[PDB]
């Protein structure tokens, strides 16, 4: 549930954000409205598309969009192989163990006889 | 508020600026602007909102007050009518105390609810989640007709 | 807007610029340059937007005016016809203002919707979607017609 | 505090202003304004928030006392009316103190409760998981109907 | 310690620094004031700490003095009143002396317990797993309940 890879992530310059919030009738807060509704449609089909000014203050720019990934390495334990040792670890001592792939599981039986 | 208080409290909000660098006219010209477009007599509401913008448009008629003359373009002076001697060398000063107003709005009004809003993350209540839901002009990714539309993919984005 | 208000709105909004910096002529002539294009008597939502270049077109005049005069190419002077000598070293002024006041038009007038439409997200409103789909001249993906037409493939945009 | 201490206070603070670089009566304009949001008398917990607003509001005044007169924006001086000659080449110096004080309050009130929270890390504390968890208004991961809704996931955050 | 060894020890420690530069009176206002807040008469572990910030604190009270005055914002002079010529040119020094002395706080007092805390590893140490462990608010790995809360899992950081 947590693995939040490629999550979109939006960068606008703090003068917009900060005018709509004291001014909720100026046309900086219509347009923070619309972002917070449009950014959680962005789906991808027939008519998906972005398009940000470039304006640039500073080595960075004002405005940008990526997506996110792990900067690193994920994962390594596979915990999926963790779990198959245990459950076969539980099934032997009822001699029903046969299920994860004269006998055992016979034989356990004629002992309850 | 009424049209006195906003010259006696713009004056000292600007470190007791005189009345030649900028007239009380020019002042409610600026306070009259904002009053029409926030009708402050029907809402009291944005009686800060309103401070503010006077005073920065205040400003801004201060440093274009620098232009238009000879004060912006000069940086050297010398006079000498005899034995009298003398050389010296605000529209730099005006620029970056803009910039810092429009960055410090507590010093107008504590109550202008000054960066509050900066980072947004969608799905994580339950009150904006419904509120794109139920909007009838939302499209979302459920809506992909295809090739040719089939009544097995919704044409609306609330729940049934 | 009566042709009189025009020129007591333009040198407010300048600092009090006087008459012979810029002459109410010129005024008068940018003035009259948008109202003929923009047809103000007919459609009066156009007073910001003609109001907002009037002052634009004025600053550009104001920034030639240092031009073809001794004032932009001169940096220095030095006047002695005896005891008397002076000394100082607005064409740079308003260069970055006319930068600085494209970048703030609600110093104009508030009411110039700017700043409203910086990023657009396709396929996330169903106003946007269909009015594309159903454009009689769009072409998109679904006609591909490869080597020879087919009536496999649909000639238009539009669902039946 | 009294209106008599919050002068004796303040000047001493600022090694020992003067009453001409700033006056008693601006000190308690800032001082009012900070007691009637934050009702000082009806909650005496906020006396050292106040006391270190009111500072820092009158160090801004002092920036902006500079500016709106002459001696922002002149770097150099000479007179000579004679035998008697004088040259010498406090607005940068208040900037970067501002900027100083901003960074230790406890200079002002040690009990200021300043840096302490500047590292959080979610997810290690009871005390923070219920009230994410029992919060009405949460959405979390585990509440993803999917296609159309269905009974097989729940619709509030809270367990059981 | 009582009211007179202070000032005593703090004009040797700041290299006998003289009256009118700082008085005896701002001394024990900064004394007086970590005085109530440590109860030095109660407690007089914290003789060494009161004594630091003391010290500190009067080094920013001197840095303020040379602020709000004319001495922080020249760096030139010039007098003549006839043939006698003087021309020369602590604001800036006293700065990184509060930055060096913020580093060295042996030279006021060897007992402050200074640089020995700066490297920390954790599960390294009986006393400090148990502490953590044996916290009723401690929220771990071991506690993750899921979809729904099971008996399988502990509520309780500690062992039973």
């Amino acid at each position: 549930t947590k693995d939040m890879g490629g999550v979109i992530e939006l960068k606008i310059p703090s003068q917009i954000l900060n005018k709509a919030a004291m001014d909720p009738s100026s046309p900086e807060a219509d347009m923070v409205r619309g972002l917070m509704s449009d950014a959680a449609n962005a789906h991808s089909g027939e008519q998906s598309f972005f398009m940000l000014p470039s304006d640039t203050k500073d080595n960075a720019p004002q405005y940008s969009m990526t997506l996110k990934g792990i900067d690193g390495m994920g994962k390594q334990y596979s915990t999926a192989q963790l779990i198959s040792d245990r459950k076969k670890s539980i099934l032997d001592r009822l001699g029903a163990g046969f299920i994860n792939v004269q006998t055992i599981h016979t034989q356990f039986v004629q002992r309850v006889n | 508020m009424t049209n006195e208080q906003v010259i006696e409290l713009v004056r000292v909000l600007l470190g007791g600026i005189t009345t030649e660098e900028i007239s009380d006219q020019t002042i409610i010209f600026f306070w009259t602007k904002w009053k029409l477009t926030y009708d402050l007599d029907n809402r009291p509401e944005k009686i800060p909102a309103a401070l503010y913008n006077t005073v920065v448009d205040c400003v801004r008629w201060l440093i274009v007050q620098e232009v238009s003359s000879g004060n912006s373009s000069i940086r050297e002076r010398f006079e000498k009518i005899g034995d009298e001697t003398i050389s010296v060398k605000s529209w730099e000063s005006w620029k970056d105390f803009l910039d810092w107003l429009e960055l410090n709005p507590d010093y107008i009004d504590p109550s202008l609810a000054f960066n509050s809003s900066l980072v947004i993350i969608g799905g994580v209540r339950k009150d904006e989640f419904f509120r794109v839901k139920n909007n009838p002009n939302s499209y979302n990714g459920f809506m992909e007709q295809g090739v040719y539309p089939t009544p097995a993919i919704p044409k609306q984005s609330a729940w049934p």
